[PDB]
């Protein structure tokens, strides 16, 4: 299957972009177009995430995900991934479209928590989805 | 359905000079290619794929199966319904396409096995 | 089939071809030049053999191969040719592959061999796949 | 690492093999095994380079290649590769495609004109990739 690899490929690349250009993070806060180059990729990241899950619900046939977030849904209940897995996927959901708008002053604090606790969560998606 | 085929049929006709083929595959993008004498223009081919997106109320990605990836030729190939061309136009594409993916899937297998563990 | 004809024209055309620079063989193993000719000979052959299998397989809706090989492999699994015809089609893709690619060291009498004997394995094929 | 000093040692002897057939070029247009011999030293040429970038790639994991010419944008887009020379030697895939896939009828003047021009770009990727 080549979608899923081209997803995996992409999820990977994006967070090599996050980790680059965020670095160890001094000049972060400080400069907006790092932000804005870490937020969109973010997004890729957390988008290519919810492609996947829907592809191998609907490969598989898990079901008829309701959202983005009962997709990942449908993934737990099959114990494909876990509980807490599923719900940090459901935690990115929210950050995509928090993040498209330019609240700053919230969002930064937010970006920051999410680059340096929850990028592992897409490598672990990536490691127990590359086992199919 | 077949309604919306017809204006993508035509709208592509009336803006692709020398056109030979038109594939659809795929509530999100209406997923359109197209193969014609020559590679479109890129910014043009954005420009055509927004005219249809306006046209059908719904997005639109046109894709130019000239200057296309061989991974995505290839998943025309395998899904995308003929919606316009001969069939030996078709058939010529989809040998041509299947030859060049069997070739590449024996060039980036390394690669492949490497980022899948 | 128009294609099919244009293809086996290719095949006769290149076999030919092989044919008449291979001559009595005198000058074969001490001359590049016509190494290199029937060489690029035989990967024409070989691709459009490939061709029309992978034709064959999309018409008669029987799979679309992986491997230029699983194509060779569907035609003998749906009784259109021959299990030795396969077989010999197939390594002859081998030697293609060895002889451009070179991932293993070229034995000139191998190609001496298959222009000896193994011409007769794609006249074969022409004259199988003629009489569909 | 070695594979690499094969695939340039592979390039080099392609590359006087075309240097030697082709002569004065005056020739070229009358004698068919010249034309093949020189075909067939550019598609390996062309295979050894797009190898060598496969397993570059490989190496540094710069992302899955989606065509035979994308394997050299996955370089000119990491900055190891210049665009000029990443643009033509994706012209020197496509001559290749062209010529083993045999999706249009070969042009021989596009052929004398990458021998008369040409050769110096696989020389210049022998040079870039050779201080990896």
């Amino acid at each position: 299957n080549d979608i899923i690899i081209n997803k995996i490929a992409t999820i990977k690349r994006c967070i090599k972009r996050i980790q680059q250009v965020y670095g160890d993070g001094s000049q972060f806060k400080q400069d907006f177009t790092l932000q804005d180059s870490v937020i969109l990729n973010l997004q890729r990241c957390c988008e290519a995430c919810i492609d996947i899950a829907n592809h191998i619900n609907r490969q598989q046939q898990l079901g008829i995900p309701q959202s983005s977030r009962d997709s990942f849904t449908l993934l737990a209940q099959n114990n494909l991934i876990t509980q807490p897995l599923s719900d940090n996927l459901k935690k990115m959901v929210g950050l995509r479209n928090i993040a498209v708008h330019d609240y700053q002053e919230l969002n930064l604090d937010i970006v920051v928590h999410v680059v340096q606790h929850h990028l592992e969560d897409f490598e672990q998606f990536i490691d127990v989805i590359k086992a199919e | 359905q077949q309604l919306n085929e017809n204006k993508i049929i035509k709208l592509l006709r009336d803006n692709i000079p020398k056109l030979q083929l038109i594939y659809l595959f795929g509530n999100s993008d209406i997923d359109i290619a197209v193969l014609a004498a020559d590679t479109l223009d890129n910014i043009a081919r954005w420009e055509l794929a927004q005219k249809l997106a306006s046209a059908l109320d719904s997005d639109v990605d046109l894709v130019d199966l000239r200057s296309a990836s061989t991974v995505l030729c290839q998943q025309v190939v395998t899904q995308g319904k003929q919606l316009w061309g001969t069939q030996q136009d078709d058939e010529l594409f989809a040998v041509k396409t299947i030859s060049m993916y069997q070739h590449l899937q024996a060039e980036r297998q390394a690669i492949i096995d490497d980022v899948m563990a």
